[PDB]
């Protein structure tokens, strides 16, 4: 999905959306393209353990430093563990699977911390309903720059959270759509092809150019 | 080290 996302970004950036003779940004909105999943909260303990995160459906996950992943579903009991080599196993917290108690304990710690202390990004927003059978996406990779943290989910979504003004972009290659959460926490979703037609403000155009640079970085660091 | 408090 990254290559597709890159092409979609090249396309919108090349149309120079903030230079449109008449920018009609609202005409490019499409609430139907709101994501099913995004990252609502995160904790970076990557010095010793890894990166913990909460998705907007209240499930939590950790990408540990040893390349393994542990996901706790929002029922607060069902677990998925993904080993280095990609093997996935379903477990429960209440079973107490001994070899995983340290990782389970850390995930619980992160979960409680996020729940007690951190704001839920997109708190106001009802996620799009997904198919019940679809697997819960997990964090494929992440990195931080001086201006943002970049989070790449296994369903192809890329989310970029800007440090300075708390603005956020969530890019969805499957719909060729972007959700922009602005400095006032207002949530707007746009179809990229419509942004090409109707243009957009300098603030959104700037962030979309930065997004292309970030997708190039993801593609350059892939595996 | 964490998202917005």
């Amino acid at each position: 999905h990254l290559s597709d996302m890159l092409q979609q970004l090249h396309s919108v950036n090349a149309s120079k959306p903030s230079e449109r003779g008449l920018v009609r940004q609202e005409e490019a909105e499409d609430p139907a393209c709101i994501p099913i999943f995004w990252v609502s909260k995160w904790v970076d303990y990557s010095d010793k353990y890894g990166l913990g995160y909460q998705l907007c459906d209240n499930s939590v996950g950790v990408l540990f430093n040893d390349s393994t992943r542990l996901i706790l579903y929002n029922d607060g009991d069902s677990l998925q563990y993904i080993e280095r080599d990609g093997t996935e196993s379903y477990l429960t917290v209440s079973s107490h699977p001994n070899s995983l108690m340290k990782k389970i304990t850390l995930l619980k710690y992160f979960r409680n911390y996020m729940s007690e202390h951190l704001l839920k990004a997109g708190a106001n927003i009802t996620p799009r309903e997904g198919d019940e059978l679809a697997r819960l996406p997990y964090l494929r990779t992440w990195f931080r720059t001086r201006s943002a943290i970049i989070l790449h989910l296994s369903n192809g979504s890329v989310q970029i959270n800007f440090f300075q003004d708390h603005t956020k972009l969530i890019l969805c290659p499957l719909m060729a759509a972007v959700t922009y959460i602005d400095e006032k926490r207002d949530f707007r979703t746009y179809r990229l092809s419509l942004l090409e037609e109707y243009g957009c403000c300098k603030e959104l155009a700037s962030r979309l150019r930065y997004a292309r640079t970030m997708v190039d970085k993801l593609l350059s660091s892939r595996s | 080290l964490h998202s917005t408090a």
